[PDB]
């Protein structure tokens, strides 16, 4: 993830 | 109020969005103009904030930006407890737009007027000339040694 | 001084990173910008100064630091214009967590997070984040 999953 | 607790509120001006983070115990603020109240921009805002202060808890307006999984994942990565709908800072918005009014003519762009306003808010002597400014109070509250 | 900062440019993946280091603590802030412009520098310095008590900034000597917009920001904020140790370090950190994020922006602020909160030394150690607020809280006496 961290801004756009995964 | 505890040292690790922040309130996040949006405010709108000239068709742009200002995200505001208020350190509850001190009244210290920081803020940014973002394009719109999306998950990505909120997440990014929180992550910057948490990199600079020891942010334990955030109280939000529970707007849809905060319920997104982007923000939830930002808060979990930073170990921030997110507390949606929990109130406490609404004056903070009227105050900030006021100070923005006073500097607005010294800046080409709103975003610069917002930072100048943050600066002025954070440096003002609260309670006479024997007092402390919000920027002084936060470092005092947060300081461990 | 509680008030001395160094400001630095760093370039990777084609974008520019502006890094401010509080000299006495090793505390950093960083913003990722399209280009190293007078507009972005001034803006960055205004955010910086609204947050911390900035007195003096040490800068490379680029034209971005000498535009009239930067001087008006520095004059307005009361800032005076004039280690890579925490710059190679930022680069190192971005690369260790870079895979964890899509956008360069986001890994930069993760790396600033990690740097500012990492305890240095053993039990008894401090993080850069704690050193800055301690230094400035002490100085407010």
């Amino acid at each position: 993830k961290x801004d756009n999953p995964p | 109020s505890s040292p690790g607790i922040w309130q996040l509120d949006c405010t709108h001006l000239e068709g742009k969005v200002i995200l505001v983070a208020v350190h509850v115990a001190s009244g210290y603020i920081e803020a940014e103009v973002i394009p719109a109240e999306t998950g990505q921009e909120t997440a990014y805002f929180l992550l910057k904030l948490a990199g600079r202060w020891p942010v334990k808890t955030v109280h939000t307006d529970n707007g849809s930006n905060f319920t997104s999984t982007t923000v939830k994942a930002a808060c979990d990565w930073a170990g921030i407890k997110q507390e949606d709908g929990i109130p406490y800072i609404e004056s903070m918005n009227k105050e900030l737009k006021k100070i923005i009014g006073q500097v607005r003519d010294q800046a080409e762009h709103l975003k610069t007027a917002v930072q100048m306003a943050v600066f002025i808010h954070n440096h003002k002597r609260k309670g006479g000339i024997g007092g402390y400014s919000a920027g002084e109070r936060i470092v005092d509250i947060i300081a461990t040694d």
